[PDB]
RNA sequence: AGCCAGGAUGUUGGCUUAGAAGCAGCCAUCAUUUAAAGAAAGCGUAAUAGCUCACUGGUCGAGUCGGCCUGCGCGGAAGA
């Protein structure tokens, strides 16, 4: 397949630990590990990792084409990291880091200021830019798509929590 | 010559200064002064009787540059200025009406001949004979 | 300014872009708009303590606060530019380093309101009570006076063009202007008229001379906006109703006969959308 | 999501994939595109 | 199937020209170069600038694709 024509390769910096089904990858600034289905055979060959589908499992070339996919990015993020920024754009909205903390300028009549957990460095240049950096990309993804579901991209002005890349797609009142 | 930054040919008759808004956004492109366009164009100009669509190409440069490429009009507008009307295609093949023989085509193809390296001669001469034929228009020589 | 986005430096900095205009603001801004305390007056350097309680009391000043000791610094530099500019006698003491005091800049600033190429800002509250009481003080040195400006200047009546700046004191025939000609079930018509020199008694042939016509000057009365006040003696200056005129226009003059007079009608609308009232 | 027995590939770009069993197709700027039973 | 990737360019494609300027719609429906391009599919839209389909022109370097027939399966399936 395309999968199995995609094997891996893991540099210098970065260890694994095979105690077969889990792998706990010892990496640069974390510890990446998947406890992975029982629908693959992992093999560290000399560099570059080989997998394989189980035999019984016959659809684990899907279980497996996670895990191709998956330790790949995973001995990428413990080391270089993602940059996962978000656009505020919103009334008088700001947004600004303290420790693992952020604020949000959310226009309510409470603050509302949620503790972030560990895998998560989150910087604010200014009120409307926020940097995430982690080591995950589930991890990269879920508090970042949890501030955005508070306030999502308002199709009528263009309001709302949205992403660095994102583009809504905002419309017109055409009525009063 | 260049890329997939900017090139349309799109220009009209120049008698008209302003840029002609469904041409406008050909120069509302990459950041023109508009009176730069007609600035250039106006001192060969008056070479000519207006009356034609005459075309030019944009094509654009990095900073806030911009250049252009003067031909001649083509022979397009040039079968309907001989022939009177400038719009003859009602029904291409149920209209015999005007005649021109290829010697008027192939002197209008002297002034594309000494302007572009297309639109050669004798292989334009079925199209100005294509020209002829969607519009309604006979052909003898 | 008790806002959220109220950036004060955004608004004045947005004027040079979008109007074009030329403003160098003055009362700056201390608080993070809902501890907001203290309006940075930059002439005298001092900011005011305004009200905790019992809505109006406090104009307590003190000094620039040190949590901005240094956007303090780097605005007050601009400001003492802004003499420099206007007259060419402040240029040489820019640089030559002669201290620029707050009553000796504001006599070149006020020269620059008769030509109006910079405007004065002053952030704060109206409905907190955050700077009403601040904002009067500029209104008697960067706001021009009636006897401060060119005055009441009528040509003639008919032929040439001679414009005649007249006096702005008591020593003058009267004139005045009509508009703000509002109505009542008392009297009928009614105006808001304001005489800008001479004194007028009570009791006169006010004409109104542009459309020929006789009108004779009723019981005058002032208002708190809303209350019958009659106003006997008009000094120059005052707003009041020219009572009784039998037929006024939209800026016609309210003078005694053998005096100078104005004809002037400029920028009459056009009410566009029409609809139709039916019984 | 509207709700009708008929999936029909309308919009241009539509995916289809089998979330839970029940069919909703997939558009991407159109809501207005996207039905979920059949 | 994706990243580079030109969207080779005669033309304004008429009519009726107010824009119906490949992108409203009826008749033509040729192509100057054909290792890549149609007088044309939508969005941007009064028109177009923006973004593509067109051939994938160069890389991956193996399989892949749309339908016909049947074995069964899911949805359709809400009642006291």
């Amino acid at each position: 397949s395309r999968v199995a024509k995609a094997p891996v390769v893991v540099p210098a910096g970065v260890d694994v630990k095979i105690n077969g089904q889990v792998i706990t990858i010892k990496g640069k600034n974390g510890e990446l590990t998947r406890t992975l289905n029982d629908a693959v055979e992992v093999k560290h060959a000399d560099n570059t990792l080989t997998f394989g589908p189980r035999d019984g499992y016959a659809d684990g070339w899907a279980q497996a084409g996670t895990a191709r996919a998956l330790l790949n990015s995973m001995v990428i993020g413990v080391t270089e990291g993602f940059t996962k920024k978000l656009q505020l754009v919103g009334v008088g909205y700001r947004a600004a880091v303290k420790g693992n903390v952020i604020n949000l300028s959310l226009g309510f009549s409470h603050p509302v200021d949620h503790q972030l957990p560990a895998g998560i460095t989150a910087e604010c240049p200014t009120q409307t830019e926020i940097v995430l950096k982690g080591a995950d990309k589930q991890v990269i993804g879920q508090v970042a798509a949890d501030l955005r579901a508070y306030r999502r991209p308002e199709p009528y002005k263009g309001k709302g929590v949205r992403y660095a890349d994102e583009v809504v797609r905002t419309k017109e009142a055409k009525k009063k | 010559a260049k890329k997939v930054q900017a090139y349309v040919k799109l220009q009209v008759a120049a008698g008209m200064a302003n840029p002609s808004p469904p041409v406008g956004p050909a120069l509302g492109q990459q950041g023109v002064n508009i009176m730069e366009f007609c600035k250039a164009f106006n001192a060969k100009t008056d070479s000519i009787e207006k009356g034609l669509p005459i075309p030019v190409v944009i094509t654009v440069y990095a900073d806030r540059s911009f250049t252009f490429v003067t031909k001649t009009p083509p022979a397009a507008v040039l079968l309907k200025k001989a022939a009177g009307i400038k719009s003859g295609s009602g029904k291409p093949n149920k209209d015999k009406v005007g005649k021109i023989s290829r010697a008027q085509l192939q002197e209008i193809a002297q002034t594309k001949a000494a302007d572009m390296t297309g639109a050669d001669i004798e292989a334009m001469t079925r199209s100005i004979e294509g020209t002829a034929r969607s519009m309604g228009l006979v052909v003898e020589d | 300014m008790d806002r959220m986005g109220a950036n004060f430096l955004k608004v004045v900095n947005q004027i040079k872009t979008r109007l074009g205009a030329n403003p160098v603001p003055l009362q700056l801004a201390i608080g993070a708009e809902e501890h907001f305390t203290g309006v940075v007056d930059l002439v005298k350097m001092k900011a005011i303590n305004w009200n905790d309680a019992d809505q109006g009391v406090t104009f307590e000043y003190e000094d620039i606060p040190a949590d901005m000791v240094e956007l303090a610094n780097e605005w007050h530099q601009n400001l003492i530019e802004s003499a420099a500019e206007a007259s060419e006698e402040l240029m040489e003491k820019y640089l030559g380093g002669e201290e620029l005091t707050e009553a000796e800049i504001k006599g070149a600033l006020r020269q620059r309101v008769l030509n109006n190429e910079i405007i004065l800002v002053t952030c704060g509250s109206a409905f907190k009570n955050k700077g009403v009481q601040a904002m009067l003080d500029a209104v008697i040195d960067y706001l021009p006076s009636p006897v401060d400006v060119p005055a009441i200047n009528g040509i003639l009546d008919d032929g040439k063009d001679t414009p005649a700046e007249r006096h702005a004191s008591d020593d003058e025939p009267f004139s005045a202007l009509a508009f703000k000609i509002a109505t009542d079930p008392f009297v009928g018509n009614l105006t808001f008229f304001r005489v800008y020199s001479g004194v007028v008694n009570s009791g006169d042939t006010v004409l109104n001379s542009v459309k020929a016509a006789r009108e004779r000057f009723g019981r005058i009365v002032q208002m708190h906006a809303n209350k019958r006040e009659e106003i006997k003696e008009v000094r120059a200056g005052d707003i009041a109703a020219a009572i009784g005129l039998k037929d006024v226009t939209t800026g016609d003059t309210l003078c005694d006969p053998d005096a100078p007079i104005i004809l002037e009608r400029m920028e009459f609308p056009e009410p566009v959308i029409s609809i139709a009232v039916e019984p | 999501m509207k709700v009708r027995a008929s999936v029909k590939k309308l919009c241009r770009n539509c995916k289809i994939v089998k979330r839970d069993g029940v069919i909703r197709v997939i558009c991407s700027a159109e809501p207005k595109h996207k039905q979920r039973q059949g």
